[PDB]
């Protein structure tokens, strides 16, 4: 929620995209099709792993500890060893709590944040060539065809190549 | 004629839902469990040395009931105590149960070296019908009940040196007779004590003529006691009647040893992490099986569940 | 000619300063506390069982100090022990008074069952002149001062078992006399022992002549002790002097209740949390009231005030 | 401050604004008006409310635990009572303050998040016809009544009505 | 990370800048500059010096506490002083280990921000006189001499002196 | 022709690596460390009152074992035990000598007033052979051993209110002779016992013939006890044989006091936070020095380094 891509600007996710976590979809005179970005998709992953790593397999060795279940009624030291217990647990508890809650709201922000560089570095890219239809979507002002579509996701795309024809466009009544 | 280009992310069909800081239930493309909430049920032999205590608590394996006979000089990294377990000799208490269990679970060796000590001036070996070994009357194997020599007792002033490199766990006690037939049979006269002392320690105890309730089918107690001997120092028992006397004394270890109670069966397999529920895997950080633990174990924590989200926000189609 | 739109947002005349991880002081739009410091000065007699002690302590109420005779049978969620009160029977200590008030305090009940025990060979229902009941000498209800018959006094060897589903509570003491006044008028001996005993337990205790300082112009001192009796076992009481006895048992329960010392009144009004200084409510997460309390309470913590930030960092006009 | 709206290029707040956390206003020929923008104001509200139910209202239950006061001078038991609960409530005074900070920042920088959303999204909305003044305000290029400003507010703009117009005047001499 | 900017679209720092933080590159007709921003440099700073004074020198006392060593074997009440001891420590070391985790992703933030804050500044002050290159640079359409170049990092540029020549240069064939 | 400005960070050639949450190892242009790791080997003397307990314990100095003569009535914040101290007066044991030793440590003084108790019917200033004070026979200078007086002994009753504002700490104990020659000789009889009470406390002790292992020549023992007398209150003992009587009281007080075990030297230097390797700063929240810390100290944890970043990311050239 904190970029206003997902769940914002772009409408919804597409169930259809199998091959990666963000991508591009298009509509040229070629027809209408889609391919995931790898980059930004790995982006996102390596550091959700990132989070694992630090907290699956991490565990802490302990070996005699105080008794933890009792069959007498003994009083002060009993009530001690049990409060002491009850108090750990809860510190714990509360540790547990709060660091999903956090790394949650943070998974949430960065892969918004991923999101959001791949649109603001596909409309840099673009520049004066396209506008920003609002929705993710940018309305390219020339044809584009599957090559040069694939040049605009591999980063290879010639702006200049098309300014004249896109400027024509653009700045039309 | 131009051409459109839509930057998106996916979605799945099937999302979770997780907590956040501002939200109780937002669903994600994809999550992970973070607590352990479920056993085999099996406490896994290894890597761990498991001694199954079955019949025996370690009390009785140390004290040598003679169905504990087959525990002599065993260690263990965890001793587990049955609950079916039962005492099988002589009636006894031993104030302070709970930190002598503590302490020989945590040295984790039932080790014992005999010793020779000088006794003259009464009979030594003392047995009853409620310790059963071999079927014959017997006692703890590791205790000595010393009674008198041709219906007479002087006093006994008995020593013995630590010039090992490790404390000495020493293991002794009194009898509390039942009545005048067993105050003039075994010991010879009106009155008697107990005196086990050190160079840094000492402790006294008064027999007791009395009845008890009866364990089975004996009237009369033992209360244990115990003493560690330091390197260097000396182990000195003032008796005068009533001695139930160490053969020697226990190894005192340091190290990860423990004990605790559990009915899980044992199995062949391995698994670092053991719970009185049987062993758990240890992948997860936290877990809710139990806050006994041994072992490299996850932390307990009172939730069932806390999925950490391994995914984006799910907006489906 | 056109237009122009400005985007914006609001700002109050009045923001609040919060704390951040960047900036200790930062004014925000507004804010809400999130501890409570402060209590009505009452504890609420609702939701909460509350047992006021008023003179007595719950020991004195437990052993049936006459004053304390209205608290017979009575349970508690909370027994409140005020600072003004006093004991005004024989005077006594508890070995260990602690764990005797708190497991108590914790069963929360005071469930007596009255139990007659085969006393032959005594003078039951020994009074004292700094024990008044109902304008008379008299004794703790709970407890019977067993004294000589005829100037005689032979081996005492009581027994009763618990064939009851709960653990039975047995309160029982021993006298320590004054001199050699009180040696010879009460039991008619030279000398004295008490031992109370379990299958699992044994206590014993030998009395002491010697004059103490007064306590309410009494010199002579009763000393307190506690056994506790599972399902399918038996006590069994050994005396040949000064036994303080059991009048029955007290029922053992598990539970929520405890024990808190205040001076605060008791209100008609309803609260969850309980505090010395009274009631607090329980809307914050953490309190600075007191880190003693009862029931669904805040957290105690050090600071005064936490602020959260209920909105956007306030930048004025 | 992380976005670097409020307090940033937004140069203050405006307390003449009661109905909303954020909002518009605009200078047209009709005159200068305020409105208050509902769906960025709620989103804001509704995360804050989201905060305070994980804290209001959800405490812990304790009965009987350890004595805290001491009225007699015992050693070793009781300094052990003393110390495990003088520890309990460090940790939890360290929650609470690590607590607060955490969430206070969260709650200022999501705030900032919302109003830049808005602005961003009023941006592309206006397409060419508007530039960006670099202080939260547009400079839209074409007559623009009570109706065409309301039209922005409530999402019904159409950028192609005055699109000529503003070119227009936008890359005039 | 969380903006994209720096260790992103900023393709590297400059080891040559040693004067700020964060700062312009130029070149134009008079030749090759640099120039460190000091109020986006001291924005950072300010921060990470605020949590550096909740950090540092900021101690808690305490006096007589329990034992924490032994030289006998004791049993029940020593299980419980360790254990309490040992417990204590780990929460205390988890409170550490986190909150380093969480400032430093944080200050990673912030610092990103601020790169981020600076860009988008110094993209509107320019208007319709420069066009975003992708990687920090502004292609500039008019003559801006080391004047012009020192009124945009002074936030004194005036676009509208050079609107006209940049517009024709923009918009050639 | 035009221009092109560039927006840009810096960046260093020796960067830092910290850790953050999605990332164990990531490099920045600078950090600092938060956990204390070093010390310079020395207790600073400032500004906490240090007394160096050299060759004497607090217990020692405590009881007046000659040696230790040089610390009465001194005061500190800290009392610091070395391994090197020895006792070098009459053997004996205190039982729960760790909770004496805490509640002296913690009261911070040894201020001691002199009181004159009715001692007639005995020989007071009993001395001894292995408690050598100047070159003469002695004893600890806060114990009274009391003995006969012409082979004779009566029942004593001493009595000594507590008329002050604090808490007053007798110290008192038992002697336990090695034999019959040790019997009849300072005593005159056959049996003995020792009875410290007040109001609201108390204490019996009975005493044990019987040799011990020699501990610098000696083979008896005394038995340390200890008895606080409130404000208000009373001491009474009643002996009738072998009594290690108090010469007076010790003020208790409460306040920062306490004690730690050390063998790092005193320096003169002024440092808040002392730990048993030496005094450290506290400058950073986290240390890793030592679990044992008196003062403003950093907290302990298990990491030797934790590093905080104080710079962006650095991304070199
Ligand atoms: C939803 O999100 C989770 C977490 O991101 C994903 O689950 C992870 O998926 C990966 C890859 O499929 C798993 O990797 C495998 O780990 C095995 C280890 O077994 C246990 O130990 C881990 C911790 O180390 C436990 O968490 C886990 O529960 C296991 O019980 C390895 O044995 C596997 O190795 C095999 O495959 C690799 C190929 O890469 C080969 O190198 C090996 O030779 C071998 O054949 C493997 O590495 C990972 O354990 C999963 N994590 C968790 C926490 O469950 C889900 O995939 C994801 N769901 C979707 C739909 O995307
Ligand atoms: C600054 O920020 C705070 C927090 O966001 C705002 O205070 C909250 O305001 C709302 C609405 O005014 C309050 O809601 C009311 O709660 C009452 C419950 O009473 C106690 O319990 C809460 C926790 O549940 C405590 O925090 C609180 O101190 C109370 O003691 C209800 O009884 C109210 O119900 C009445 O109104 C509603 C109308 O919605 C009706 O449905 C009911 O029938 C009834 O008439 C009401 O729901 C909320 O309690 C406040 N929270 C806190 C923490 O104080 C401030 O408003 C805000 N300031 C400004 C200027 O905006
Ligand atoms: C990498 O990051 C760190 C942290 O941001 C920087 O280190 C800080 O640098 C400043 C300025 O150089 C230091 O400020 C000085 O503090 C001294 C106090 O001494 C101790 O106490 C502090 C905590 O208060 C400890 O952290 C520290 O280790 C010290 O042992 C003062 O005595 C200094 O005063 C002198 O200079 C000032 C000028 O401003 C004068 O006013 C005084 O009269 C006097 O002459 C000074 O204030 C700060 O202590 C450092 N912090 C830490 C945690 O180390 C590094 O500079 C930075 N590296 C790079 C390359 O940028
Ligand atoms: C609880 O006790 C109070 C306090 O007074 C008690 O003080 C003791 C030291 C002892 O002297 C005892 O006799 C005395 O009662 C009671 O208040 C007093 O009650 C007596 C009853 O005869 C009255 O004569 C007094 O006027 C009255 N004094 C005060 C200062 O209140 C109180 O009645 C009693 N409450 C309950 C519920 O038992
Ligand atoms: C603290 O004691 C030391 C250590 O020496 C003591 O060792 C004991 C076992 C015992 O034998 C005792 O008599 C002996 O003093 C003292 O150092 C020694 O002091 C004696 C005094 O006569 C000298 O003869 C020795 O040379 C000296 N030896 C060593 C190795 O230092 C020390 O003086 C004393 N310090 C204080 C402050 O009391
Ligand atoms: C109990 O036994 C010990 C050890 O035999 C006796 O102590 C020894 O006594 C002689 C003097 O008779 C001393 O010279 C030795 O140094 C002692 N030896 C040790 C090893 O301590 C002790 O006296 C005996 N008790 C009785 C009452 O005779
Ligand atoms: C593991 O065993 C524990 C302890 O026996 C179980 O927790 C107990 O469950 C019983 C029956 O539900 C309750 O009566 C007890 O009050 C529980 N005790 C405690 C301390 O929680 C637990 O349910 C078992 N867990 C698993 C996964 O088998
Ligand atoms: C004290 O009382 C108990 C109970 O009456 C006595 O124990 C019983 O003794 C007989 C033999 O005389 C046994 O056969 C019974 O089995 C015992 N009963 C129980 C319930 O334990 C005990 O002997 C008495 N003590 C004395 C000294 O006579
Ligand atoms: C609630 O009562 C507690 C305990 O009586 C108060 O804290 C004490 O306040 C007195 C007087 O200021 C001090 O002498 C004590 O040292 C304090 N004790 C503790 C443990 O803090 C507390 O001030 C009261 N709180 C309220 C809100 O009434
Ligand atoms: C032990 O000493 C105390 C104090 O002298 C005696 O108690 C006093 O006894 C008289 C009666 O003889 C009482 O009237 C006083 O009130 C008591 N005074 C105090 C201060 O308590 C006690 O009787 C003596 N013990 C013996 C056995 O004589
Ligand atoms: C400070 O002293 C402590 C305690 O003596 C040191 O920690 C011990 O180090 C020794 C030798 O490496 C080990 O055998 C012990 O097991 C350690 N004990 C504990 C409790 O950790 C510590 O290394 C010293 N630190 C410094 C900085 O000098
Ligand atoms: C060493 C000895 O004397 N053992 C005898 C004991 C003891 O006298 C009592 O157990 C003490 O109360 O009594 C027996 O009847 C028994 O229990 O089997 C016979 C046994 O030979
Ligand atoms: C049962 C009995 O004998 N009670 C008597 C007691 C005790 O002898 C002493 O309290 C024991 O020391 O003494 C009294 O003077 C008293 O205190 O009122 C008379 C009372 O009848
Ligand atoms: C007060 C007294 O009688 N002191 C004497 C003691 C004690 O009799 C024993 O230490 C008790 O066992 O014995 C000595 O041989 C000694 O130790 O120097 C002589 C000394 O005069
Ligand atoms: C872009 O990259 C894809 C995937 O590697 C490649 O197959 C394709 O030929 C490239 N297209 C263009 C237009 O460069
Ligand atoms: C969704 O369904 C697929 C296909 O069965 C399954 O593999 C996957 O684990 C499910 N994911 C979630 C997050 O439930
Ligand atoms: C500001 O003043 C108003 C009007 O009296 C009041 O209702 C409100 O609670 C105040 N807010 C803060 C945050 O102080
Ligand atoms: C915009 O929405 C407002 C509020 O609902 C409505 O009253 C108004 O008529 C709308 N204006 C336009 C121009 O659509
Ligand atoms: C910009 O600011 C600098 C630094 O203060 C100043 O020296 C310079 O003259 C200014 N330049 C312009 C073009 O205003
Ligand atoms: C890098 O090197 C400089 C120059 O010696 C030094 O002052 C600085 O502390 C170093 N910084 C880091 C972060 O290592």
């Amino acid at each position: 929620g904190i970029f206003g891509a997902i769940a914002g600007f772009i409408e919804n996710g597409w169930e259809g995209m199998v091959d990666g976590w963000y991508g591009f979809r298009h509509q040229n005179s070629e027809g209408i099709g889609q391919a995931a970005d790898l980059k930004s998709t790995q982006a996102a992953i390596d550091q959700i792993n990132g989070k694992l790593n630090r907290l699956i397999g991490k565990t802490n060795e302990k070996f005699h500890q105080i008794e933890k279940e009792f069959s007498e009624v003994e009083g002060r030291i009993q009530d001690l060893e049990k409060y002491v217990e009850d108090t750990k647990i809860d510190l714990w508890s509360y540790n547990a709590e709060l660091l999903v809650a956090l790394e949650n709201q943070h998974t949430i922000d960065l892969t918004d944040s991923e999101m959001n560089k791949l649109f603001e570095k596909t409309k840099k890219q673009l520049r004066e060539n396209a506008e920003d239809m609002g929705n993710g979507c940018f309305k390219i002002y020339h044809k584009c065809d599957n090559a040069c579509i694939g040049s605009i996701r591999n980063g290879t795309y010639d702006h200049d190549v098309y300014r004249d024809e896109a400027l024509n466009n653009r700045f039309q009544i | 004629p131009g051409a459109t280009l839509c930057l998106g992310h996916h979605a799945v069909p099937n999302g979770t839902i997780v907590k956040t800081i501002t939200n109780d239930q937002i669903e994600v493309t994809n999550a992970t469990e973070l607590v352990q909430s479920s056993s085999t049920g099996e406490i896994c032999d290894s890597p761990h040395q498991i001694l199954d205590g079955e019949n025996c608590t370690l009390i009785d394996a140390l004290l040598g009931d003679p169905q504990c006979d087959g525990f002599q000089n065993k260690k263990w990294d965890l001793f587990v105590e049955r609950s079916k377990a039962y005492s099988n000799c002589y009636p006894y208490d031993v104030p302070d149960y709970a930190s002598l269990r503590s302490l020989v679970a945590s040295s984790g060796t039932l080790e014992f070296n005999n010793e020779s000590f000088n006794w003259t001036g009464v009979t030594q070996n003392g047995t009853s019908s409620a310790c059963i070994r071999r079927s014959n009357n017997s006692f703890f194997s590791r205790l000595n009940w010393l009674t008198h020599l041709k219906f007479k007792y002087p006093a006994l002033n008995v020593t013995m040196p630590n010039n090992e490199k490790f404390d000495k766990l020493y293991i002794w006690g009194v009898h509390h007779p039942v009545t005048d037939n067993d105050q003039i049979f075994p010991y010879a006269q009106a009155s008697g004590r107990i005196t086990v002392s050190t160079k840094r320690s000492q402790q006294t105890v008064i027999p007791n003529i009395g009845s008890r309730p009866r364990v089975r089918n004996i009237p009369s107690r033992i209360s244990i006691y115990w003493t560690i001997v330091k390197p260097g120092d000396i182990l000195l028992i003032n008796s005068t009647g009533n001695l139930i006397a160490p053969r020697g004394y226990f190894k005192i270890r340091s190290g990860k040893s423990s004990i605790m109670r559990s009915d899980a069966p044992i199995g062949k397999c391995n698994s670092e992490c053991i719970t009185p529920n049987g062993s758990i895997p240890n992948d997860k950080p936290f877990q809710n099986v139990n806050r006994i633990t041994y072992g490299a174990c996850p932390r307990y924590v009172k939730q069932n569940t806390l999925k950490l989200a391994t995914g984006m926000r799910n907006v489906p189609e």
